[PDB]
């Protein structure tokens, strides 16, 4: 669950230091 | 206080969990491969060997409860023998 719950962080941390 | 099928179980786990700090150093918006190795193989034997401190957030999370998993393994193993 943690693991799962990892790559949406990492996507929301990538995605909003984008813009 | 173990059955054959859960070394060969939890052993896989530490290198399969391991592999995906790498994955989480190589796309940052500072950890080797080697050393990632080292830090994951390190904190379930409660060894000195080394510094493996990750960056990024989602490196770091993952890390936030992977020593736990080491409390909860190792916990169980005392009951075991009292039991």
């Amino acid at each position: 669950a943690a693991m799962a719950l990892s790559l949406i962080t990492f996507i929301s941390e990538h995605l909003f230091y984008w813009q | 206080p173990f059955q054959s099928t859960l070394w060969l179980l939890v052993g896989l786990s530490v290198h399969v969990v391991a592999v995906m700090l790498y994955l989480l150093d190589r796309f940052s918006p500072a950890l080797t491969l080697s050393s990632a190795m080292w830090f994951s193989w390190g904190v379930l034997l409660n060894s000195g060997i080394g510094e493996g401190a990750p960056r990024s957030f989602s490196a770091r999370i993952l890390g936030m409860v992977w020593a736990g998993f080491a409390m909860i393994i190792v916990a169980s193993y005392t009951a075991n023998l009292a039991a």
